[PDB]
């Protein structure tokens, strides 16, 4: 680790991640699917959609986790995968000093059940993951667009939505209100093919098809 | 003569309304802050006459400091109509003249000019306090050129 | 007369400012101009709604004291009388009782507004 | 009181007069016993605007179970004799 | 293998009936949106709207689409009945400044490239 512009290693919380790693799957063999530590130590616990409820509870509530704190919750919109969505829960422990990321997945029409029994931070999370990726949350206590425009059709942040949408607004002064239309842009958005033709990482080479 | 009195008469008013600028109290994001150093005792806006009044029935000037989105498009034009004429429009930094940034956003409007008009356009992302001044000294210049009366008197 | 007189200019400069303010100007009236202020959006219901005084039974212990001021506010005049001892217990047991009406008010938290 | 009660021949005139400001359905071909649907050509939603109009004019509120089977004037009419208890 | 987790309609029948209810929501609800929101407007074309976006999905099959149909559907509605939405919002399911746009393959030969 006397490298100047390398990154060094923490060893130790690397291997207290992978043990406390076990200890969950151990504990919630029902749910866990697969865990992982990355090389900059996060740790990742993924579940089945089932679990989101008791996964986090015992996450939350056991004496040896106490996550208190819901860093965040987010979506991540994969189209090639069969369910496209993928639940990320950002959780913070202040008694452990130490944070844990669970991960689920669920498509178009699959609901997922709100964790805002389990955290109240969930309220605001799950009504931005519904407006931006149409992902519904059961059970929760009101569900609707929270940054869309009101009326606004489709979910921006899916991947197969256009960056410009499909209708955009100006005053028309014919009937004195806001309009809106179809999109037209004096300048189009100027597409940028930045990829390399070389492969930059062999560590993550995938197996040939 | 005719043509004279009336033109005294528009040096008046164009006088009186280019130094009791009242813009209203209407900011949207990041150029709002350079708004806020332009009241600030360096630059002291207020100095010129420039008052912020908060109801749009007592504003003289609206400046779009900031992004306007499609949410937010219904409500601008609302209080700009709630603006008693004469009523000018300042348009403050790149999100409010063109889109800015988020020029191709899908909750972006393109320009304020798309929902009102505008006599004045600053440049910057955001213009410095001292740039938004220019635009504010540069529209009453605009108003001390207006010919209301002489326009009247030989119509 | 001068009162009179006093009172019809001040009123007459008030109206003649008011008349000039709506014949002087140029006016473009149309329907999104003159429509109530509620910040920008459309407002949700009228404002001619029903509007909860929290703080009504002070608003009606009002009414009771201000009557009290018309009982005080001869005093000036009662101690120039040559009934000293009379007048000045009837002042202070006056004054005094409307000091009980606010203890008891206040101790009874009748002074706190409704939640 | 003094008010006259509900009879099957008042329920039924008042039925068959809601079914005639419907506009789509032709005054000159309404029978008291027609389908809505075969009969009078409407479809699953004019269904439902019709039995809204019922709740309108007799002032109660039919549920969707029970309002998915009135089909014909003639259904509606025992429906709201039945809950109104108007065996005459 | 086709067995999947429902969202609030076990089958279509089922999914039909929320419907129905949503439809008579909307229903009563015209009339008090072309009231508050002082559209220029009638009741007719405001319930002729809502059936026209009705039928738009009356090709529905599948009662988990149902269900999502629905729930977008009562987000309408409530945003409606509070008037979150405003004037520019209701109207905007009426298309009043787009030029109507040519149909026939002729009048889209003529204009452009399109199909
Ligand atoms: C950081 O995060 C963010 C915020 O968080 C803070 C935000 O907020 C916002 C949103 C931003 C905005 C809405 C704009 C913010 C801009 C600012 C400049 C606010 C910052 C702070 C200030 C203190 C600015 C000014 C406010 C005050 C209170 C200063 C006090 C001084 C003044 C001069 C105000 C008025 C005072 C006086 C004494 C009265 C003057 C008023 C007049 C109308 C002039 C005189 C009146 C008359 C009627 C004329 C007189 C003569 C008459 C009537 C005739 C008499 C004679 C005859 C002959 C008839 C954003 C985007 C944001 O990102
Ligand atoms: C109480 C209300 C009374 C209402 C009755 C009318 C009162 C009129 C008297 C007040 C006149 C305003 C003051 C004159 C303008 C002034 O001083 O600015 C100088 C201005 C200053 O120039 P400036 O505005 O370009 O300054 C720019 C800022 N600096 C200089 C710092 C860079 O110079 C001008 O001459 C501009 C034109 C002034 C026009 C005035 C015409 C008045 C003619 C009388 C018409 C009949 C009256 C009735
Ligand atoms: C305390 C102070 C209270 C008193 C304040 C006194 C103010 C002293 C200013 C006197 C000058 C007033 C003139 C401004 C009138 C408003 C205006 O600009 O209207 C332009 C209008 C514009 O009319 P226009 O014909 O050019 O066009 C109107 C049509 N549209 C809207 C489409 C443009 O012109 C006039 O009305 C001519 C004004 C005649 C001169 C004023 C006569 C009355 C006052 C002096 C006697
Ligand atoms: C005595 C009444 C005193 C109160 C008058 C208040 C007032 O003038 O408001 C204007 C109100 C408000 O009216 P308004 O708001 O519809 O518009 C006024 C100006 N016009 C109509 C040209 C657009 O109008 C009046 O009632 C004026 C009454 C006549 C006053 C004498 C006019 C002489 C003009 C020279
Ligand atoms: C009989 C009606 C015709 C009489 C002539 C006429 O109405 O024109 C006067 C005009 C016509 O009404 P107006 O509505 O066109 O004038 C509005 C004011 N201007 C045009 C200046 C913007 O009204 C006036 O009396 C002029 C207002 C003078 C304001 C000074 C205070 C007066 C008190
Ligand atoms: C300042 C210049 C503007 C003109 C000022 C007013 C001009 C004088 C008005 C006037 O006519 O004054 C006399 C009149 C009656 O007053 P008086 O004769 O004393 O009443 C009988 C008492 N025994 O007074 C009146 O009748 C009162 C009229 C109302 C006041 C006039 C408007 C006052 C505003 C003046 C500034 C504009
Ligand atoms: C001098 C009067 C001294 C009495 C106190 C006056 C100030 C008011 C204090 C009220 C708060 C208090 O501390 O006493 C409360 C008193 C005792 O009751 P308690 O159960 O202990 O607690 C209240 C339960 N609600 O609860 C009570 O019962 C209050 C009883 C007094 C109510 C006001 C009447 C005061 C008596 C009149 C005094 C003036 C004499 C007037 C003579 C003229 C007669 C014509
Ligand atoms: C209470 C009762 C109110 C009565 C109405 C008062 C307002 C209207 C008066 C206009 C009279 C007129 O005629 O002025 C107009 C005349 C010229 O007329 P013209 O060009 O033929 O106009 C025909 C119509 N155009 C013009 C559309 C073609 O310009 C002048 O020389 C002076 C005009 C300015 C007003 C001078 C007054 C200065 C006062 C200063 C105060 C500080
Ligand atoms: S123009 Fe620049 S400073 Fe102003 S709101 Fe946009 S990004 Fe922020």
């Amino acid at each position: 680790d006397t490298r100047p512009t390398v990154r060094p290693r923490n060893d130790v919380a690397h291997k207290q991640l992978s043990a406390f790693g076990e200890y969950v799957a151990e504990i919630l063999p029902k749910y866990v699917q697969q865990v992982q530590v990355s090389c900059f130590n996060e740790l990742e616990i993924c579940i089945h959609p089932d679990g989101v409820i008791p996964v986090l509870t015992f996450l939350r509530d056991h004496s040896n986790a106490q996550f208190k704190s819901l860093a965040d919750l987010t979506a991540v919109d994969i189209p090639t995968r069969q369910n496209r969505f993928e639940i990320v829960y950002n959780l913070l422990s202040l008694r452990f000093n130490s944070r844990i990321r669970v991960k689920t997945y669920t498509d178009e029409l699959t609901p997922i059940e709100s964790s805002v029994p389990v955290y109240k931070a969930a309220n605001w999370y799950e009504r931005e993951i519904w407006d931006m990726f149409g992902v519904f949350f059961a059970n929760h206590p009101d569900l609707r667009r929270i940054l869309t425009d009101y009326g606004f059709e489709g979910h921006p942040f899916r991947k197969d939505f256009p960056l410009s949408g499909y209708v955009e607004l100006r005053y028309d002064d014919e009937v004195k209100r806001v309009v809106a239309e179809p999109v037209e842009l004096a300048q189009e958005f100027r597409k940028f093919d930045l990829n390399s033709p070389w492969e930059a990482f062999p560590a993550y080479r995938q197996p040939p098809e | 003569r005719g043509e004279y009195v009336v033109a005294k008469l528009d040096d008046l008013i164009n006088w009186a309304r280019r130094s009791s600028l009242w813009p209203m109290t209407f900011g949207l994001a990041c150029c709002a802050v350079e708004m806020m150093h332009m009241a600030a005792p360096r630059y002291d806006m207020d100095r010129f006459g420039v008052v912020f009044r908060a109801s749009p029935r007592q504003s003289d000037v609206m400046i779009v400091a900031g992004t306007l989105t499609n949410k937010m498009a219904p409500a601008l034009r609302k209080v700009y109509d709630q603006m008693p004429e004469p009523r000018y429009v300042v348009s403050m930094g790149s999100c409010a003249n063109g889109g800015g940034y988020y020029h191709y956003s899908y909750s972006v409007v393109r320009g304020c000019d798309r929902i009102v008009p505008v006599d004045i356009y600053v440049p910057g992302c955001p213009p410095t306090a001292e740039a938004l001044l220019y635009g504010i000294l540069q529209l009453q210049k605009k108003i001390k050129r207006e010919k209301r009366l002489r326009i009247w008197y030989r119509r | 007369m001068n009162l009179m007189l006093a009172l019809l200019t001040n009123f007459t400069l008030a109206t003649l400012l008011v008349i000039i303010a709506f014949w002087l100007p140029q006016l473009n009236v149309y329907s999104e101009k003159t429509s109530p202020y509620e910040c920008g959006f459309d407002p949700m219901g009228s404002a001619r709604l029903p509007f909860s005084m929290k703080f009504f039974l002070v608003a009606i212990t009002f009414l009771l004291f201000d009557l009290e001021i018309a009982l005080l506010l001869p005093l000036p005049w009662a101690s120039q009388t040559a009934n000293l001892n009379t007048m000045l217990t009837m002042a202070l047991f006056l004054i005094i009782l409307l000091a009980v009406s606010l203890a008891y008010e206040w101790t009874q938290k009748g002074l706190e507004w409704t939640e | 009181s003094d008010a006259p009660p509900l009879t099957l021949e008042g329920i039924k005139d008042r039925v068959l007069y809601v079914l005639k400001l419907y506009d789509k359905i032709d005054p000159e071909k309404l029978s008291v016993n027609s389908h809505f649907m075969k009969d009078l050509g409407l479809d699953s939603l004019d269904q439902v605007e019709i039995i809204m109009a019922m709740e309108d004019e007799f002032g109660f509120e039919i549920p969707d179970i029970d309002a998915e089977k009135l089909m014909c004037p003639q259904e509606i009419v025992d429906y709201i004799a039945d809950k109104k208890d108007v065996y005459e | 293998s086709t067995s999947v987790k429902p969202i609030f309609s076990r089958d279509m029948n089922e999914a039909k009936r929320r419907v129905r209810e949503l439809y008579r929501a909307w229903y009563r609800e015209v009339p008090n949106t072309v009231h508050l929101f002082q559209l220029d407007i009638s009741v007719k074309q405001g319930r002729d709207k809502v059936r026209e976006m009705f039928k738009k999905n009356a090709h529905i099959t599948d009662p988990r689409v149902v269900d999502l149909l629905v729930i977008k559907g009562k987000m309408e509605l409530e945003e409606t009945i509070k008037v979150w939405k405003q004037r520019t919002h209701v109207m905007r399911f009426f298309h009043e400044t787009e030029a109507p746009r040519p149909k026939d393959f002729l009048s889209k030969f003529y204009v452009g490239h399109d199909p």
